[PDB]
């Protein structure tokens, strides 16, 4: 499974806002009061932000503690971390990462999916978002354009599940998504 | 090893002893010591040298001294109420009669509260600032007061039982406990009240914690732990916030932007601030680590007792009374934590007398007269512990008078 | 006593707790020092807070500091400031009034 | 990257007015029911971006919110907008006012963008079995069906069973049809699919070609091109475990598929981490104990700890089948501590909250006199294992190390001959049998020991140390009782310099040297001799400042009158204590000083003679008094309150029943 997917600002050595928090699903939710929307829309984005601050905390420590150029496919900071109950998942997850210069893209899997597969995917995606968007000056294309972000999602993420996709389907999803926009 | 730690800090003679009721109740102070005569008469025998006794008759059959934690109040035969005063000046067992109340009054300050019901029977709750509470017809608790200058008694409250008339004329006890008053009816309910408003605050399903008949329940002066013992010489004591807890169904009673919203998203609450040096204090509190009254603002079977009333009951501990002509009387006191008993025979010629105050220790009227029960102390240790506390005439005293 | 008793300055509160603590105001202080028994960590604000106590001691008050003293003693940090209060809690709760004040 | 530009516009989109949304509602309806043009999506990405980017509800004009419906129930819409109102209604959610419906467009694409619309609402209205019944009615039909695949499996995600018997076959029946080539057409992109969630469908929920292709297909995506053949060896694996789980029969498969992998997993690097799912399976299902359990639980942490994800896989297995853990496994992860340490050492934040579960799950009898100087020797084994990577490393790959800090000094001294055989012992993958003080090496690690990574792993000793305490504090005799004082009174001052790393060993040890003296009172008793060097010896209170105290207070308490007791053991005590005393009066705080004079007074007041011996020389002392006013106000508790006998005789050996609540309100019952 893959909770959500995430772009979220990475402090160097302000809060982690997350400029893109997409969550793929929901939540069984009863309480006594009638069901809401502020409850649930402000448990769902707190969920995500917590991930987030976690996530830039991983980053952080593997930063400082790491000696590998301080301060590039397999030369990015990577790592993985496990969530805790109640604060503020139901069922516990871990937490796949990879951040590029302050842009850490996130993961929330469930236990049942594979690590690596979630690794070399995130890779993929931060690749693609940082050369079809293209945002290494102009960042406000990542927030006024979250469209271009919604689309290369919609595309090679279909509803928080991760694929094997290798030259030749990677060549028909080129062959899908290239022309699709200009 | 409960056998006796009797001690006996004044002395009365068996010839009074041969003039008192079969039951009795001392004040806090030492201001006196009254007994129930079966023929009616009032006995006082002061224990305050000497000890003559005062004799106060009439048709009395319930009465109850000023419980300050003497001023004698007592209802006659004919539902009359009286207050009478003694005085234990010098040793003089004088008493004098103060306030009297009749039964017509009474019928009507009742049908004055607009209450079609003719008083049948009055039954005491308390009697504590010159103000009584009374379970009138079984039914409404009218808070009578009998204020200075003479005032009449007029009931600053009467609110009837939230209950049906099926179970509202079973009631049995009336029990006045800092303010939540609790009348148990004798198919085993306890509806808990609250004399300042009267709403059906709480409700307690003794049913639920499984006999019949409860005869009287004991409340702790915390309102913590309360027994109940019925009319079967059995008594069962269950925690207030746990039996209301373990069985709610019968119960009536970036930084912030996450965090408050933790506070209100209550499907759950995350406990966040998610770094990776603030969970290792989590680890730590978890292997470390590792009441009801507040929203209304074993079995005792001694293998039987004529009458075993508890004395009283604290948070940790609980002592009983239970006499009998066979044998004497047989002293009990329970260990509400430890769920230790230690139960010890006396002579025959012995009866209670309620300290009507904090000494809860059974002070047993003896041949010789005052004796107070005590468990574990030996006599060295307790002369010790005096000395420990004071001069050695105290030791002496204690250790002379035995 | 304000306080519920979470600050950073309560090795300064207790200080003047000491040298005020009487038999006036009980239930009150009684709360503050419960709460204020979580937040001490060093051995400083643990002999201020047995000074309380010794303070309460010498005052004469007696019912329920049977067991304020017996939660500091149960639950403080140093093994020097619970003994402290094993010592003060014995001589409050064995002694009469007048020896207090003559063998304490 | 991040431009203040980026930043000002989300300040924007999170605080636009009120009257300004109304004002832009009417725009959108004014804008999307005219000729929708690039206006369109540039109104539609502002409203995307100022509904997102605001946690409390947006609740907005409703007509705005039927026309985004509408919309993507008009089929004329491009791709563009289709996609983007349909993240507009999945991310507004959940809302009770749901306008929207299930069978409201023929597109499957724009299907698959209503099943995301409609599944991020929750079971407040039943909504999930509604999508889901939707779905399917819309798949009975001839499907593609691959696009919509997803859908599916993100529902049976959240919802196990709503897909019926007849639907979970006939779901079961696509996916054999569908799974047929390998990575190493529509047939394949369909293939793609029905491997993209194979072990999810397993999970929550013909079949001989199914067990001629398919279930072989699982090692396929492996076995029957360098990234992803990573990335799906433990897809294979985990999907291989699955089939164990649901089939008992595939548990001794699998296990000879991983022993015939042995060949080249155990000896291939860069392929270390599918070996972590196969020690699950072998756990569930254990693996060698030398060769695959050894290198898992020891053979790999000394030589690749330095992979921050690697670590987290291999504790994790640890941690997370500690419940179902066997006798031999229990003594397995037993042996290997020190090098399971290696991890903690390099990979601390993500394995220590793992360790404080892990500690308690392998104590074992004898261990714990050498496991407390494991943890003791953490961050120098941190320092050690540093100095390894800098002598055994090609500069050309040397960028997954670090060379960057102080090399000359340990360098030279990691040839110098002095100290070839303690850092063999400190850097050692086993532990079988106590070694000597690691000051030598502390002294050789002086330039380093101020690391990033060693001050990283000085920070999850504490916590470790406590959980083990805690583990054994409840599980101790004499013998473990005397050995761990001693630990204690040991390494005192003995400790490896990193900075804030002895502060809190100190505070752990000592005061829990309290618990242990708690749980049995005779411990000063059966340590005279050590305990009174450490007194009698004034360096013991200019070195260990804080642990002193400790050590006096159980001296001065723990005297007891009340068998292998002697009398004369209070005088020898009192006779250190005096020399001490004498002497004293980081030096001596003034704790130690108040606590000196507690322990002589209430240690004079058990010996008949010593009275006279407190009012000749305690007396002198608070005359001379007469944190300094403590020092002079604490001795009059036994000066005073000793000077008559009979009540000082019993306080200061009190029963065991003072501290529960209610044990003596009887006890004054007596007049």
């Amino acid at each position: 499974m893959v909770h959500a997917f995430l772009i979220h600002t990475l402090r160097a050595p302000g809060l982690c806002r997350v400029l893109y928090s997409c969550v793929f699903g929901a939540e069984k939710s009863d309480d006594p009061r009638p069901h809401g929307a502020e409850r649930d829309r402000l448990l769902r984005k707190e969920q995500i932000l917590a991930v987030a601050r976690q996530v830039e905390s991983m980053c952080r420590l593997q930063q400082q503690a790491s000696g590998r150029p301080p301060m590039p496919l397999h030369e990015a900071p990577r790592g993985a971390f496990r969530l805790a109950a109640e604060n503020p998942f139901q069922e516990p997850r871990t937490v796949v990462w990879l951040g590029v210069l302050s842009l850490g893209f996130a993961l929330v899997l469930d236990a049942h999916e594979n690590l690596l597969l979630a690794e070399g995917t995130l890779r993929l995606l931060t690749r693609l978002l940082l050369d079809h968007l293209r945002l290494l000056a102009p960042s406000t294309s990542l927030l006024l354009r979250a469209d271009r972000i919604e689309g290369i999602l919609t595309r090679f993420l279909p509803h928080g599940q991760l694929l094997f996709l290798n030259d030749q389907f990677v060549q028909g999803l080129e062959k899908e998504f290239s022309a699709a926009w200009p | 090893m409960g056998r006796v730690l009797p001690m006996l800090l004044v002395p009365v003679p068996a010839e009074a002893m041969g003039q008192l009721g079969s039951r009795a109740q001392l004040r806090t102070q030492p201001e006196a010591l009254g007994s129930l005569t079966a023929a009616g008469s009032l006995q006082v025998l002061s224990l305050t040298r000497g000890g003559g006794r005062c004799c106060l008759e009439g048709p009395f059959w319930h009465f109850l001294w000023e419980d300050s934690r003497p001023k004698l109040l007592a209802l006659g035969e004919n539902y009359e109420l009286l207050i009478y005063e003694f005085n234990l000046k010098d040793g003089r067992c004088d008493a004098t009669i103060l306030y009297s109340c009749s039964r017509e009054a009474l019928q009507k300050l009742i049908d004055d509260q607009d209450i079609s019901i003719s008083l049948l029977s009055l039954r005491i709750l308390s009697f504590h600032n010159n103000t009584s509470l009374l379970f009138i017809n079984k039914c409404v608790i009218l808070h009578i007061i009998f204020p200075e200058r003479d005032a009449a008694i007029r009931v600053l409250n009467c609110f009837t039982l939230p209950l049906p008339a099926q179970a509202v004329d079973m009631i049995i006890d009336t029990q006045l406990c800092r303010g939540i008053l609790f009348v148990l009816s004798s198919l085993g309910w306890i509806y808990i009240f609250d004399v300042v408003d009267g709403t059906y605050v709480a409700h307690v399903d003794l049913a639920l914690h499984k006999i019949s008949s409860f005869t009287s329940l004991k409340v702790s002066q915390d309102l913590d732990v309360a027994v109940i013992v019925s009319s079967s010489n059995s008594a069962v004591a269950l925690n207030l916030n746990l039996y209301f807890r373990q069985h709610p169904g019968h119960l009536l009673c970036d930084d912030p932007v996450n965090s408050a919203y933790n506070m209100k998203l209550a499907k759950f609450s995350f406990q966040i601030d998610r770094s990776w040096k603030a969970q290792l204090s989590s680890l730590n509190e978890t292997i470390k680590n590792s009441p009801w009254f507040q929203d209304i603002l074993k079995i005792m079977h001694i293998s039987e007792p004529i009458e075993l009333k508890c004395v009283s009951v604290t948070g940790f501990t609980a002592l009983f009374t239970w006499e009998v002509e066979r044998m004497g009387y047989t002293i009990t006191l329970w260990d509400l934590e430890t769920q230790g008993m230690q139960c010890f025979s006396l002579g025959t010629k012995c009866i209670p007398v309620d300290s009507s105050g904090d000494q809860q220790l059974c002070f047993v009227l003896t041949e010789n007269g005052l004796s107070l029960i005590l468990f574990g102390l030996t006599q060295e240790e307790f002369l010790n512990r005096l000395m420990i506390h004071g001069s050695a005439s105290t030791v002496d005293t204690l250790c002379h008078l035995n | 006593v304000s306080r519920p008793g979470r600050d950073e300055a309560l090795c300064w509160h207790l200080q003047m707790l000491a040298k005020v603590a009487d038999g006036d105001a009980q239930s009150a202080t009684l709360n503050f020092l419960q709460a204020a028994a979580a937040h001490c960590t060093n051995w400083d604000l643990q002999q201020g807070l047995l000074r309380v106590c010794r303070a309460l001691l010498r005052a004469g008050v007696r019912g329920g500091l049977v067991d304020l003293l017996q939660v500091l003693a149960r639950q403080l940090e140093d093994p020097d400031g619970r003994d402290h209060a094993r010592l003060y809690y014995i001589l409050l709760a064995h002694l009469a009034a007048p020896k207090l004040g003559v063998a304490l | 990257a991040f431009s203040a530009g980026a930043e000002s516009l989300l300040h924007q989109a999170r605080e636009i007015q009120d009257e300004e949304l109304r004002r832009f509602c009417s725009r959108v309806t004014k804008l999307l029911q005219e000729a929708p043009g690039p206006a369109t999506v540039d109104a539609l990405q502002r409203l995307f971006l100022i509904v997102s980017a605001t946690k409390y509800p947006r609740r907005l004009e409703k007509m705005c919110v039927d026309l985004l419906q509408t919309t993507l129930c008009l089929p004329a819409s491009p791709e563009q907008l289709q996609v983007l109102c349909a993240a507009i209604l999945r991310e507004m959610s959940p809302f009770n006012d749901l306008a929207l419906s299930c069978d409201h467009t023929p597109n499957t694409r724009q299907l698959s963008l209503v099943a995301s619309v409609l599944l991020a609402q929750g079971d407040r209205k039943g909504e999930i079995r509604c999508v889901s019944q939707r779905i399917f009615k819309i798949l009975e039909n001839r499907q593609s069906v691959r696009p919509l695949l997803p859908i599916l499996s993100k529902v049976i995600g959240l919802a196990p069973g709503i897909l019926m018997e007849d639907q979970t076959n006939l779901l079961s029946k696509r996916l054999v049809d569908w799974l047929r080539f390998t990575v190493l057409t529509e047939d394949q992109w369909v293939n793609m699919q029905a491997f993209s969630m194979l072990r999810k469908w397993l999970l929550h929920s013909p079949r001989e070609r199914l067990r001629e292709v398919a279930f072989e297909y699982c090692q396929r995506l492996l076995e029957q091109d360098s990234d992803l053949q990573k990335a799906c060896l433990v897809e294979a694996v985990s999907v291989l475990d699955v089939l164990c789980r649901q089939d008992p029969s595939f548990l001794y498969r699998t296990l000879s598929c991983l022993k015939a992998l042995h060949r080249r997993l155990g000896e291939d690097p860069g392929s270390e981490r599918a070996l972590v799912p196969l020690a699950q399976f072998f756990l569930n299902h254990a693996m060698d104990a030398e060769a695959v359990y050894g290198q898992l639980l020891r053979g790999l942490p000394s030589e690749r700890f330095h992979s921050p994800t690697l670590a987290f896989e291999v504790i994790h297995f640890c941690t997370h089948n500690l419940a179902l853990f066997d006798s031999h496994f229990l003594s397995l992860l037993r042996l290997s501590f020190p090098s399971l340490f290696k991890f903690l050492a390099w990979n601390s934040p993500p394995l220590t909250a793992e360790f404080v579960v892990l500690l308690p799950a392998l104590v074992d009898a004898g261990t714990a006199v050498e496991m407390l100087h494991a943890l003791l020797d953490l961050p120098c084994l941190t320092a050690a294992l540093d100095l390894q990577l800098r002598s055994t490393q090609t500069p050309s790959e040397r960028l997954l190390w670090d060379i960057s800090l102080r090399v000359p000094s340990c360098l030279e001294a990691f040839q110098d001959p002095q100290f070839q055989g303690l850092f063999r012992h400190l850097l050692r993958t086993k532990a079988s049998g106590s070694t000597e003080r690691l000051t030598p090496l502390h002294q050789v690690l002086k330039p380093m020991a101020s690391c990033a990574r060693v001050t990283q792993c000085a920070e999850a000793v504490p916590v470790l140390l406590q959980a083990f305490f805690s583990a054994v504090t409840q599980t101790a005799d004499g013998a473990l009782i005397n050995q761990l004082a001693l630990l204690l009174l040991e390494r005192s001052d003995s400790l490896y310099p990193v900075p804030q790393y002895e502060a809190r060993v100190h505070g752990v040890l000592s005061s829990q040297l309290l618990v242990l003296c708690k749980l049995k009172p005779s411990l000063v008793v059966e340590l005279s001799r050590e305990l009174l060097e450490f007194v009698g010896s004034v360096s013991s209170i200019h070195s260990r400042a804080s642990v002193f105290t400790c050590v006096v207070w159980a001296i001065g308490e723990y005297l007891s009158v009340t068998k292998r007791c002697t009398a004369e053991q209070i005088n020898k005590f009192f006779e250190a204590l005096e020399a001490l005393l004498f002497e004293v009066t980081p030096c001596c705080p003034p704790e130690v000083v108040t606590a000196l004079m507690t322990t002589l007074t209430k240690l004079a007041s058990r010996s008949q003679d010593l009275i006279p011996r407190v009012s000749l020389f305690l007396s002198k002392m608070r005359t001379l008094a007469q944190g300094a006013e403590s020092i002079r106000t604490r001795a009059s508790e036994l000066l005073t309150l000793l000077k008559m006998p009979s009540v000082a005789q019993f306080v200061f050996t009190p029963p065991a029943g003072v501290c529960q609540p209610r044990y003596h309100r009887d006890t004054n019952v007596a007049l």
